[PDB]
């Protein structure tokens, strides 16, 4: 019920805004991920990978690369980057470089899935989300990112379902 | 000229702007107000992502519009 209420805002094409405001443990598990700089990737291999290892990030990193070859050149955020392809995957492809909103945008086109970042004040509680694609919380490999710099992996608790 | 940012929380903050501000400085006076990096701004009004060299006249923002600022997350 308060899931399917949730109030998106599409703020540019394929890209949502909503503010609502939960306990994150109220209708997520968390499950956390390791803080080596890949927790993002790590959190997309939990949510979609079978037999997830702290291996698994790798593909996902691959996946990253082949998605942003077909769609980093239409990507709104990448014009904050201000990066060439070839400079940006360079980077991106790097030992503990950060994964981002912007490898978001672009694995959910890639994988053909809805991913939500929720984030979290200092208070835990929920602020906002940002949702890549049209599907809805239920759908969605949804992320928690908390400190403003860590991603964890969410799963819609059972009763929920 | 007075217009509307609203945050990614839904916060909505008032900015004095004049219709020559580039995108940078609109930027600049959310950090100043805020306390928002420059960075990990994306300012987009009626559903694109404003450029920053580009200024508000050049797409039409006039008194009383609405800015999204949607932040660009690491982590």
């Amino acid at each position: 019920d308060f899931l399917r209420s949730l109030d998106w805002t599409q703020v540019i094409a394929g890209q949502y805004v909503s503010n609502p405001r939960f306990n994150i443990s109220d209708y997520f598990e968390i499950v956390r991920q390791p803080g080596d700089g890949n927790c993002f990737y790590h959190s997309i291999a939990e949510l979609t990978m079978p037999n997830k290892t702290d291996h698994s990030y790798h593909y996902i990193k691959r996946l990253t690369e082949s998605a942003a070859r077909k769609y980093y050149q239409e990507e709104p955020e990448a014009r904050l980057v201000g990066l060439s392809l070839e400079d940006y995957l360079k980077r991106m492809l790097s030992d503990n470089e950060w994964g981002s909103t912007l490898e978001a945008s672009m694995l959910a086109k890639e994988m053909g899935i809805t991913i939500i970042i929720w984030t979290v004040a200092a208070s835990d509680e929920v602020e906002a989300g940002i949702k890549f694609g049209d599907g809805d919380v239920f759908t969605a490999v949804n992320l928690l990112h908390s400190g403003q710099t860590h991603f964890d992996a969410l799963r819609i608790l059972p009763q929920f379902e | 000229m007075q217009i509307f940012v609203k945050t990614l929380t839904g916060k909505t903050i008032t900015l004095e702007v004049e219709p020559s501000d580039t995108i940078e400085n609109v930027k600049a006076k959310i950090q100043d107000k805020e306390g928002i990096p420059p960075d990990q701004q994306r300012l987009i009004f009626a559903g694109k992502q404003l450029e920053d060299g580009r200024t508000l006249s050049d797409y039409n923002i006039q008194k009383e519009s609405t800015l999204h600022l949607v932040l660009r997350l690491r982590g």
